[PDB]
Protein backbone atom coordinates (compact mmCIF):
# COMPACT_ATOMS: atom_id res chain seq x y z
CA UNK A 1 0.00 0.00 0.00
CA UNK A 2 0.81 3.71 0.53
CA UNK A 3 1.64 2.16 3.84
CA UNK A 4 6.15 3.12 4.50
CA UNK A 5 8.48 5.28 4.86
CA UNK A 6 9.06 8.70 3.09
CA UNK A 7 11.75 11.32 2.69
CA UNK A 8 10.45 14.33 3.23
CA UNK A 9 11.83 16.28 0.15
CA UNK A 10 11.89 20.17 -0.40
CA UNK A 11 12.70 23.13 -3.24
CA UNK A 12 13.32 26.35 -3.13
CA UNK A 13 16.18 28.99 -3.20
CA UNK A 14 18.06 26.75 -1.58
CA UNK A 15 17.80 24.19 -4.43
CA UNK A 16 16.14 20.27 -3.51
CA UNK A 17 17.00 19.00 -0.13
CA UNK A 18 15.33 16.27 2.44
CA UNK A 19 13.84 18.27 4.52
CA UNK A 20 13.34 15.13 6.83
CA UNK A 21 11.62 11.66 6.79
CA UNK A 22 8.19 10.81 7.54
CA UNK A 23 5.68 7.68 7.98
CA UNK A 24 2.47 6.70 5.89
CA UNK A 25 0.74 4.47 8.42
CA UNK A 26 -3.10 3.49 8.54
CA UNK A 27 -3.59 6.39 5.88
CA UNK A 28 -2.06 8.64 8.00
CA UNK A 29 1.69 10.44 7.59
CA UNK A 30 3.56 10.84 10.46
CA UNK A 31 6.64 13.06 11.06
CA UNK A 32 8.29 15.48 13.27
CA UNK A 33 6.69 18.65 13.90
CA UNK A 34 9.75 21.07 13.37
CA UNK A 35 10.47 19.16 9.84
CA UNK A 36 7.47 20.68 8.05
CA UNK A 37 6.17 23.17 10.68
CA UNK A 38 2.73 22.45 9.50
CA UNK A 39 2.89 23.08 5.90
CA UNK A 40 1.16 21.27 3.32
CA UNK A 41 3.10 18.40 1.31
CA UNK A 42 2.51 16.98 -1.95
CA UNK A 43 1.46 13.17 -2.65
CA UNK A 44 1.32 12.84 -6.06
CA UNK A 45 -0.84 15.93 -7.36
CA UNK A 46 -2.62 14.95 -3.85
CA UNK A 47 -1.74 17.63 -1.08
CA UNK A 48 -1.57 16.91 2.72
CA UNK A 49 -2.68 19.11 5.32
CA UNK A 50 -1.81 18.64 9.41
CA UNK A 51 -5.11 16.91 10.66
CA UNK A 52 -3.01 16.97 14.66
CA UNK A 53 0.28 18.56 15.47
CA UNK A 54 1.67 19.57 18.57
CA UNK A 55 4.99 21.89 18.52
CA UNK A 56 5.96 20.80 22.26
CA UNK A 57 6.11 17.31 21.47
CA UNK A 58 7.12 17.93 18.34
CA UNK A 59 5.16 15.65 16.84
CA UNK A 60 2.41 16.26 13.66
CA UNK A 61 0.10 13.57 11.75
CA UNK A 62 -1.37 14.21 8.16
CA UNK A 63 -4.43 13.01 7.40
CA UNK A 64 -5.60 11.72 10.39
CA UNK A 65 -4.67 11.02 14.13
CA UNK A 66 -1.39 10.12 15.01
CA UNK A 67 -1.60 6.06 14.74
CA UNK A 68 1.51 4.83 16.50
CA UNK A 69 0.74 3.36 20.25
CA UNK A 70 3.04 0.76 20.97
CA UNK A 71 5.86 1.63 23.44
CA UNK A 72 8.99 -0.08 24.17
CA UNK A 73 9.42 -2.19 26.82
CA UNK A 74 12.83 -1.18 28.24
CA UNK A 75 14.90 -3.99 27.59
CA UNK A 76 14.61 -5.37 24.05
CA UNK A 77 16.99 -4.14 20.81
CA UNK A 78 15.35 -1.64 18.25
CA UNK A 79 15.49 -1.05 14.85
CA UNK A 80 15.66 1.99 13.24
CA UNK A 81 14.73 2.29 9.49
CA UNK A 82 17.57 5.16 9.02
CA UNK A 83 16.65 7.13 5.65
CA UNK A 84 19.75 9.14 5.47
CA UNK A 85 19.77 12.62 2.75
CA UNK A 86 21.65 11.06 -0.54
CA UNK A 87 21.91 7.15 1.05
CA UNK A 88 18.99 4.35 0.82
CA UNK A 89 17.60 3.93 3.40
CA UNK A 90 19.22 0.83 5.88
CA UNK A 91 17.76 -1.00 8.69
CA UNK A 92 20.31 -0.71 12.56
CA UNK A 93 19.23 -2.20 15.11
CA UNK A 94 20.52 -0.51 18.53
CA UNK A 95 19.82 -0.62 22.07
CA UNK A 96 18.05 2.94 23.32
CA UNK A 97 19.11 4.38 26.49
CA UNK A 98 16.77 5.22 29.33
CA UNK A 99 16.27 8.66 30.56
CA UNK A 100 14.40 9.83 33.20
CA UNK A 101 11.84 13.03 32.98
CA UNK A 102 9.42 15.10 34.73
CA UNK A 103 6.76 13.89 32.40
CA UNK A 104 7.95 10.19 32.29
CA UNK A 105 10.38 7.84 31.58
CA UNK A 106 12.28 8.33 27.95
CA UNK A 107 14.18 6.22 25.08
CA UNK A 108 16.30 7.79 22.68
CA UNK A 109 18.78 6.80 19.86
CA UNK A 110 22.41 6.99 20.85
CA UNK A 111 23.31 7.00 16.81
CA UNK A 112 23.97 10.49 14.84
CA UNK A 113 22.78 10.70 11.77
CA UNK A 114 22.82 14.56 9.50
CA UNK A 115 19.77 17.02 10.03
CA UNK A 116 17.17 15.51 7.31
CA UNK A 117 17.04 12.01 8.78
CA UNK A 118 15.16 13.29 11.82
CA UNK A 119 11.54 11.10 11.12
CA UNK A 120 13.23 7.86 10.56
CA UNK A 121 10.62 5.05 12.50
CA UNK A 122 12.19 3.61 15.67
CA UNK A 123 10.26 -0.46 15.19
CA UNK A 124 10.24 -3.16 17.94
CA UNK A 125 10.66 -6.95 17.05
CA UNK A 126 7.02 -6.73 16.70
CA UNK A 127 7.35 -4.32 13.39
CA UNK A 128 5.43 -1.93 15.79
CA UNK A 129 6.40 1.37 15.13
CA UNK A 130 7.36 3.08 18.55
CA UNK A 131 8.85 6.22 17.67
CA UNK A 132 10.74 8.38 15.25
CA UNK A 133 14.11 9.12 15.37
CA UNK A 134 14.95 12.65 16.41
CA UNK A 135 11.92 12.32 18.63
CA UNK A 136 12.50 9.32 21.08
CA UNK A 137 10.32 6.58 22.39
CA UNK A 138 8.02 5.72 25.38
CA UNK A 139 8.40 3.36 28.48
CA UNK A 140 5.35 0.51 28.56
CA UNK A 141 4.14 -2.73 28.10
CA UNK B 1 10.27 31.70 -6.41
CA UNK B 2 8.07 28.49 -5.89
CA UNK B 3 8.91 26.76 -2.11
CA UNK B 4 7.79 23.26 -2.36
CA UNK B 5 7.87 19.71 -0.35
CA UNK B 6 6.81 16.31 -1.67
CA UNK B 7 7.11 12.98 -0.46
CA UNK B 8 9.23 10.45 -1.79
CA UNK B 9 8.89 6.86 -0.59
CA UNK B 10 12.19 5.36 0.63
CA UNK B 11 11.67 1.95 2.50
CA UNK B 12 9.03 -0.27 3.55
CA UNK B 13 8.04 -0.84 7.13
CA UNK B 14 9.61 -3.99 8.46
CA UNK B 15 12.61 -5.30 10.76
CA UNK B 16 15.52 -6.78 9.43
CA UNK B 17 17.16 -10.13 10.56
CA UNK B 18 20.35 -9.60 8.46
CA UNK B 19 20.46 -5.83 10.14
CA UNK B 20 20.84 -7.93 13.37
CA UNK B 21 23.38 -10.39 12.43
CL1 LIG C 1 15.61 9.30 19.12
Amino acid sequence: TTTGVYRIMARGILGTYQAGVGVMYENVFHTLWHTTRGAAIMSGEGKLTPYWGSVKEDRIAYGGPWRFDRKWNGTDDVQVIVVEPGKAAVNIQTKPGVFKTPLGEVGAVSLDYPRGTSGSPILDSNGDIIGLYGNGVELGD
Amino acid sequence: SEFDMWLERAADITWEMDAAI
